[PDB]
């Protein structure tokens, strides 16, 4: 019966519809690709750069 | 006799819908908040909330 609290109502179904369709898909996709992030490179060349440093000659 | 002048009427009339109309003021501010939140996000804290001063040692 308050028109403009119904359109708050039809903002909050638009945001429930955004979420739904956006929070699944993208925690899947960022749940696949989490070895291929830049900080396991870094670690890597880290773990790489240590162990050249620690055996080697003057 | 109740016999108020058509101004009074015009006005009261403009009142009230002007009332009505100022509910959806809070419905498009949530509108333009939910979208362009990174903009609020700046502007909140570059002007209201400047950021610190000092800067990293290195
Ligand atoms: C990709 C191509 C195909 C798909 C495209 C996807 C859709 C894109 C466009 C969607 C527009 C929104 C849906 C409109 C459908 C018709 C609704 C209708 O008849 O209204 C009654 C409905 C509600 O009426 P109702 O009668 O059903 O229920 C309310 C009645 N009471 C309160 C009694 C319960 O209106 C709405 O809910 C929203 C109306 C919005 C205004 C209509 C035009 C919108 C155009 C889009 C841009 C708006 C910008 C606004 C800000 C200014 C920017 C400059
Ligand atoms: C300085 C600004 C220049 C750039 C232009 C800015 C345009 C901004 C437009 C978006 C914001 C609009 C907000 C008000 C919307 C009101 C809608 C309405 O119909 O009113 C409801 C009701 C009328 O309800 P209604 O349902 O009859 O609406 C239809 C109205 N007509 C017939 C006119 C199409 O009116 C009111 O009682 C409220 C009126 C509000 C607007 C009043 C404007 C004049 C007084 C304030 C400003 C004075 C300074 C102007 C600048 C001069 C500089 C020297
Ligand atoms: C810092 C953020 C603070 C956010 C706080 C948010 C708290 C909100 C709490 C809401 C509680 C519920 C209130 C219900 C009111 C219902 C009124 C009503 O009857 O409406 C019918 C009328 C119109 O009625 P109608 O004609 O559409 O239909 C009536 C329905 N029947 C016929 C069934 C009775 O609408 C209004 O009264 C609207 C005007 C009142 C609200 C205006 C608020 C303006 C705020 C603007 C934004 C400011 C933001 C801050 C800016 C700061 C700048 C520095």
């Amino acid at each position: 019966y308050y028109p403009f609290l119904w359109q708050f109502f039809i903002l909050g179904t638009s945001f429930v519809w955004f979420h739904v369709c956006y929070d699944p898909w993208l925690a899947i996709y960022q749940a696949n690709n989490a070895h291929r992030s830049l900080e396991t490179a870094l670690t890597k060349e880290k773990a790489h750069k240590k162990k050249l440093a620690e055996q080697e000659e003057s | 006799m109740y016999l108020p002048t058509f101004y009074k009427l015009f006005h009261e009339t403009n009142a009230f819908r002007l009332k009505r109309y100022v509910g959806y003021g809070p419905l498009l501010l949530t509108w333009s908040i939910w979208t362009l939140y990174p903009a609020l996000y700046n502007m909140i804290y570059s002007d209201f909330i400047p950021p610190e001063r000092g800067v990293p040692k290195r």
